[PDB]
RNA sequence: GCCCCUAACCCGGCCAUAGGCGCCGGUGCUACACCCGGUCUCAUCAGAACCCGGAAGUUAAGGCCGGCGCCGCGCUCGGGAGUACUGGGCUCCGCGAGGGCCCGGGAAACCGGCGUGCUGGGAGGGGGC
RNA sequence: GCGGGGAAAGGAAACAUCUUAGUACCCGCAGGAAGGGAAGCCAACAGGGACCCCCUGAGUAGGGGCGACCGAAAGGGGGAUA
RNA sequence: CUCGGCUUAGUUUUGCCGGGGGAACGCGCCGGCCACUGGCCGGCAAGGCUAAGCACGUCCCGAGUCCGAUAGCGCACUAGUA
RNA sequence: CACGGGCCGGGGAGUUCACGGCCGUGGCGAGCCUAAGGGGUUCAACCCCGGAGGCGUAGGGAAACCGACAGCCCGCAGCGGGGCAACCCGCGAGGGGCGGGGUCUUAAAGGGCCCGUAGUCACGGCCGUGAGACCAGAAACCGGGCGAUCUAGCCCUGGGCAGG
RNA sequence: AGACCAAUCAAGCCCGGUGAUAGCUGGUUCCCCCCGAAGCGGGUCUCAGCCCGGCCUCCCCGGAGGCGGCCGGCGGGGUAGAGUACUGAUCGGGGCCCCGGUCAAACUCCGAACCUGCCAGCGCCGUAGAAGGGGGGAGGCGGGGGCGGUGGGGUAAGCCUCCGCUCCGAGACGGGAACAACCGAGACCGGGGUUAAGGCCCCCAAGUGCGGGCUUAGUGU
RNA sequence: UGAAUCCUGGCCACUGGCGGUACGUGAACCCCGGGUACAACCGGGCGAAGCGCCGCUGAAGGCCGGGGGUAACUGACCCU
RNA sequence: UCGUUGCGGGUCCGCUUACCCGCCGCAAGGCGGGGACAGCGGCAGGCGGGCUGUUCGGCUGGGGCGGCACACCCCUGAAAAGAUAUCGGGGGUGCCCAAAGCUCGGCUCAGGCGGGUCAGAAAUCCGCCGUAGAGUGUAAGGGCAAAAGCCGGGCUGACUGGGCCCUUGAACGCAAGGGGCCCAGGCGGGAAACCGGGGCCUAGAGAACGCUCGUGCCCCCACCAGUGGGGGCCGGGCAUGACAGAAAAGUUACCCUAGGAAUAACCGGCUCGUCGCGGGUGAGAGUCCCCAUCGACCCCGCGGUUUGGUACCCAGACGUCGUCUCUUCCCAUCCUGGCGGUGCAGCAGCCGCCAAGGGUGGGGCUGCCCGCCCAUUAAAGGGGAACGUGAGAUGGGU
C-alpha cells in the first residue's frame, strides 16, 4: 500500500492541526548499559547451557507498518501503526 | 467442528427480509421519544446491521433507563443476568403489553 | 383570536386495496402545471435541467376525481379441510422401517367470492363564535 | 569445631540458567569447646562505639528462565563484658 | 585496573582464586549502595593474641500425660552375639 | 470365566511443625500480646518483671508528594400513635442508595482506589503450601569404597597327550 | 556374541544422597442421626491430571417477594407441512414464452404444533424467612438405560457424535421364566385391610369364567 | 579385503580428508577517532586458523538412470 | 594473543645465560644440539557425538502415516427463544487498498430494442424498455436504487485524551482481539441537518520477562550539590500460527519400570457390507418352445462356514498356524436307499424332491490351510464343537 511523505494531522503540543512529515520507524540499537542487557552478560559468564530462550519457530509473515509523524513546527513525534501488513512505500 | 462465534454468526434467517419487504425502512421509528422508565421491543431492523444489538435480543423487552445523545440505554435480562443494550431507535418499538 | 365543514395544493404515516397495460370521461375564477425569456443570483457542451425574472397562451400533457376490462396484489370470506402436520399417554397393530388409538392444537397450494388506497396536519374556500 | 575438594536424585508439574546445596560425601587440622574479636566500622550533620550467641528487624531490601524459589545488614531488646 | 572462574541478597555495587598490569605516604591514603568533580562526615588496610557469655554427647546425674518383650535401641537374655 | 485372601492369633495407615484462610468459644479492647531474657519459688510446674517488636488505629500514588463524613433519601427489627382486628402512621440502630471528602490520571470532564470503627491474644476444629507429610511401590542417577578364588586377556614358572 | 568382570552386566557390587519422584496401582480400622451430588461449559504440552464456573453440604447477613404449571393481553421466531414464486435440479405437451409433472441439509411467497420476553391473574412456595449477598468444606470434571428429534453419520452394529424427559449409577419392593435402568411403584419397625402392574388348567394365589366367530397348522400359546 | 587362480570397470556432483595464489568473511589483542575532568560507552582499522573460493583424492563413505525418438533390440545418429 | 623473553647490532641479523632435547657423572659439574623459537600458563576463534545432560507436542473409531477437525470467519447440520458435538458437509483467513478510507453533489446498473460514417457482437451519439436479472477488493450469508453502486468536487476521523456497553465467554466464572453509544480538544465535507475514531455487515488476531521508540517545564539513584550514565510511570512496536504463549531429532528385535481391557492382535459378543446358500422376474438362448438345461437387467431373503465394521468382556496372562490322536453334532447329500423330470432309444449324462443309518480312502508337490496332480474307487461331500482337542503330542511356519 502507498503512503504520502506528508499529512495534516492534529498536533497534541501544538493543539492544532499541523503539517507532519512521514517516515518509516527503525528501531534503536540496543545499548550495552540497558538493565536487561547488563543481566544477559552476567548471566553468560561461567559454565552451563544456553542459558536463555531463543525463539526458533517464528510464525509471523508481515511486521505491522509503524510510522513516525513528525510536527513541521514544533517537531513533536507521533508513532502510529497501521497494522500488520506488508511494507508501505511512501509517495 | 465446533461452531465459530462471530458478531452475526447464526443469522441468515434473522437477517433475511421478503420481497415486500425490500428496500429502505419507514422512518416512524425514528420519532418515539422514549423516557425513563417505558417499555421497549428489540426488533432489529437489518437494514442498519451495524448499530443493532446482538441476535440474542431479538424480540425481547427491556426498559428505557436514558439517553446517551441519541441512543437509548434499555436494561434487559438474558435468562438470569442483567444487560444494558445502548441502541438506537431504529432497532426498538414500544411495548403495548405492559 | 376561536369551533365546524370542505377537491385539485404543501408536509407526512402505513408503504401495491396504493403497482402495471388499455379504454371512456370530468377538472381550469383561485390553486397545480404546461408556458414565456435569460438582466440580475446561479449552471451546464447545451437557460434541456438547475437558478433567476415573468404572465401571451393551453387544459394537449402532468396532477386530482369518476367508470370499465386484464395482470399483479389484499382479505379475521366459503371449499380444500379438521385435511397435511403436531404437544401428551399407550403391555395397540406391524417382521421391520413404520403405523393406530385417546386428550389438546391446526395449516398451505389451489378453486370461488369480494376489494383495488386509507388516513394525519396545514394552506385556500364556506359557516358560525 | 576450622580450611579445602564437591555431586546427583528430586523441584521447577518437560528441561538446560536455577534450586537441591556449598548439602551428601571426601582430603587435611584443633579444642574441651572451636572459630570471631578491639574501627582504613556504622551512620547522617543526631549520634553509636571489639566480639560471639539468643529474640527481633524479616521473608523487609535485594537476587532470580523477575519463574520455582532464594535472601541480608544497620538498628532495638538480652547473655556476658576486657 | 583488566580478563576468566567459583561464590554472594550484593544488584553497571559481595568475597575470593587464577592470568596480565600495578601506587602513595600522614602535605599521604581509605570509606560514605554506578563513575568522576567539589564540600562535609568517619577512619588509618595490607602483622599477632584475647576470658566471659553460644555447639555437642562416648560418658555421669535427674525427670517423664513416652514403650512395655511382634512394643521400646538391631540387642530386657553367654547381641553387634550365633 | 475381572483381580486379592488356606486358616487362626498378634501387628498394620490423615501425624507434627511453620506459615495463610475460616469457623466455635474465652480474655482484654483504640488498643491487644509479650519474645529473648531477669528475680523469686516448695525449682522445666508456679508468681513477678521484661513492650524490643508485631498487628490495629488512614488512605492514594511507580515516585517525589499529598492525606479524609452525620448532609439527604428508602427502609427490616424495635419503639411510640390509631384501629375490634386487618392494617395504617411517625421515629428508625444495623442494611441499601445518593451526596460530600482524601489521593492518582487528564488540559478538563470522566474514571480507579479509599473514607462516617474494631482490633488483638489464646484454645479446639477444617483446609491450603512446604517439610518423608496417610501407608506401600519403581526402573533409574550421583558420591565414596570392595572385588580378576569365577570368568576375559596377557606375563612368569611346572605337568600332559595309548595306539595306528 | 554388546560376551565376560564371584549364580549380578546396552555399564558390577556395597554403603550413602534416600523415606528420590511417581497426574499411576494396591491398602486405608467403631455406631447412630440430617441433607445429599457429578461425569456439563471454558482454559491448560491438555485428553488416566488440574484450575475457573454449573451440581452438594454447613454457617451467616438480608428482608418480601419468587416461579419446573395454567389462562389472558401485548410481542419474537421461520422448524413440520406447503410450494416450486427467488437460487438450483427435473419429465412431458404446445407455441424465449404457456400448460401439466418430479425434487431440494447448504431454495423460500405461505406457515403451524411448539418454545420464548413483559404485564395482569390463578396455582403453589415464602416472615418457622423469597430475592440477593458473604464465609468454610468438598465430591466430581470416564457415565449409562428407555423413549422421542427419518436428530447427523454409517450396510449395520449392544456403533460414533448432539438435543430433551425420566430412570440406574446412588433405590428396596411386585410383574417380566432369570435380568441396573421395560411395566407398576418409591421402602423407619410390627400388624390388619385394599389395590397397581400383571395374572386366574397344574407347577402358582385367583376362573377348566361368559357370549359370538375363526384355525387343523400343536400354527399358536 | 579376506587362501590360491583370472580380474578389480566409469564417476570427485554430494559426505569427508588434504593442498592453495589472490580476494570476501573471520575472535580476542593491539591501534585510530568520538564521548566521559576519568571510565563506562560508541565508530573504524589491522586481521590468525577456519569458512567462502580453487584444485587433488574412489583398494575414502560410496554412486552407476533416463528422455527419447532416428535407424534396416539396435551396430550407428543428435545429443539433451 | 598476553607472560615467560634476555644481551648486542642495523622490522631484520646475530649471541648465549633463560628455556628445551640427548649423552656422561651419586651429586657437584662437564659435552653436544636447538634457542629467545619451542614448550608451558592465561585469554580468544575454529574443528570437535571423543565425552556429559536433555528434548523428540496433541487430537485420533487402537497406535502409526496422513489431516489440523490445534487460533479464527460464513452457510448447513440446529429440531421457528438461547445453547449445541463428530477425522460431519460446502468454503475461506494470516491479507490487500493514499484510495478500495471521509463527506457533498449528480447519475443509474446487467441486458434488450429502434436510429445513427468509419463502426464490426462490442467504442462515441439520440431515444424507449429495463426489480437490479449489475456492482459493492477478498469466503459464504445478509444489506443496498434520487443508494451502500458509478462519476466528479473538496479532504485525511486510518485523529488526541477519556468513559460506558455488546461479543469473544448463553443462563454462569474467565485473556487478547473485534464492534457500538458518548464526553472534551482540534479538524474535514456540507446551505444545513448530519456524518467521519478506516473499508456496507459478520474473519485477517498475540501474555510475563527483555529490548526499542514517542511523550512529560515528569519522578528516583543511598550525607550534600553538579556532570555522564542508569531506573521509573503512560503509550506504539519487535512473538510465541501447538495462536490463554517451554528454547528441542532419531533408534532399540538387547531393551527396562508403572499401569491400562479408558486401547489394538487370537477366541468370544453385536452387525453382515463382504463371503457361501436360497427364492421372485423372464430379456434372451435352447431347430420351433421362457421355465428339459440356463437366467441378462433388477428385486426379496437365509447362514455365521471368508473377509471386514464396532470396541462390550478378558493385560497381577483364556498358551499364538498347521498337522497327529480321538469323540461327537448339522445337512445346504458326494456315494449307498426311495421317487420324479429330461432335448430319457440303449449305454451314459444333466436337473429336482425325501433321506444324515453307513461310507467318503491311498499317494506326489508345498511348513502349511488351500490348491493342482497320480493310480484306484460305489464315491473318494461340505461344515460346528473356545477357528473341538499343546496340564495329550509335534514344532515345519509365524
Ligand atoms: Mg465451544
Ligand atoms: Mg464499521
Ligand atoms: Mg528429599
Ligand atoms: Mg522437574
Ligand atoms: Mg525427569
Ligand atoms: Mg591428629
Ligand atoms: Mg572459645
Ligand atoms: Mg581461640
Ligand atoms: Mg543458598
Ligand atoms: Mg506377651
Ligand atoms: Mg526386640
Ligand atoms: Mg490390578
Ligand atoms: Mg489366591
Ligand atoms: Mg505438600
Ligand atoms: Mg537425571
Ligand atoms: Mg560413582
Ligand atoms: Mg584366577
Ligand atoms: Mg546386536
Ligand atoms: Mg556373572
Ligand atoms: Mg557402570
Ligand atoms: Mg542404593
Ligand atoms: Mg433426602
Ligand atoms: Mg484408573
Ligand atoms: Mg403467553
Ligand atoms: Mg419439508
Ligand atoms: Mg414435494
Ligand atoms: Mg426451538
Ligand atoms: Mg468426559
Ligand atoms: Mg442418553
Ligand atoms: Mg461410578
Ligand atoms: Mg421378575
Ligand atoms: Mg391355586
Ligand atoms: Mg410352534
Ligand atoms: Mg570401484
Ligand atoms: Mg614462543
Ligand atoms: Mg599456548
Ligand atoms: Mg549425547
Ligand atoms: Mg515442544
Ligand atoms: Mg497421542
Ligand atoms: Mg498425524
Ligand atoms: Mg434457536
Ligand atoms: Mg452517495
Ligand atoms: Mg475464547
Ligand atoms: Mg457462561
Ligand atoms: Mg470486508
Ligand atoms: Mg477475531
Ligand atoms: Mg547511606
Ligand atoms: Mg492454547
Ligand atoms: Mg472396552
Ligand atoms: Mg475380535
Ligand atoms: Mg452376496
Ligand atoms: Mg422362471
Ligand atoms: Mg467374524
Ligand atoms: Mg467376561
Ligand atoms: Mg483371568
Ligand atoms: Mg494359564
Ligand atoms: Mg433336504
Ligand atoms: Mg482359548
Ligand atoms: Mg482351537
Ligand atoms: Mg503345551
Ligand atoms: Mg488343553
Ligand atoms: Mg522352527
Ligand atoms: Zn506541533
Amino acid at each position: 500500500m502507498k503512503f504520502p511523505k506528508s499529512v495534516n494531522m492534529y498536533c497534541p503540543r501544538c493543539n492544532t492541526y499541523t503539517q507532519h512529515s512521514v517516515s518509516n520507524y527503525h528501531g534503536g540499537q540496543r545499548r550495552s548499559l540497558a538493565e536487561g542487557q547488563r543481566r544477559y552478560e552476567r548471566k553468560l559468564k561461567g559454565y552451563g547451557s544456553t542459558p536463555k530462550p531463543k525463539q526458533k519457530r517464528f510464525a509471523k509473515v508481515n511486521k505491522k507498518v509503524t510510522l513516525v509523524f513528525t510536527c513541521t513546527k514544533c517537531g513533536y513525534k507521533i508513532v502510529k501503526s497501521l497494522g500488520r501488513m506488508k511494507k508501505v512505500e511512501l509517495v | 467442528v465446533k461452531r465459530t462465534h462471530g458478531y452475526r454468526y447464526k443469522s441468515r434467517k434473522l437477517l433475511s427480509k421478503a420481497p415486500r419487504e425490500r428496500g429502505m425502512s419507514g422512518l416512524s421509528r425514528l420519532l418515539y421519544e422514549y423516557k425513563p422508565g417505558d417499555k421497549v421491543v428489540i426488533d432489529i431492523d437489518p437494514t442498519f446491521i451495524s448499530t443493532a444489538p446482538h441476535r440474542r435480543y431479538q424480540g425481547k423487552v427491556g426498559v428505557v433507563i436514558g439517553t446517551r445523545g441519541r441512543a437509548y440505554v434499555i436494561e434487559t435480562y438474558i435468562g438470569d443476568k442483567k444487560k444494558i443494550i445502548i441502541t438506537t431507535p431504529e432497532h426498538l418499538r414500544p411495548h403495548l403489553g405492559g
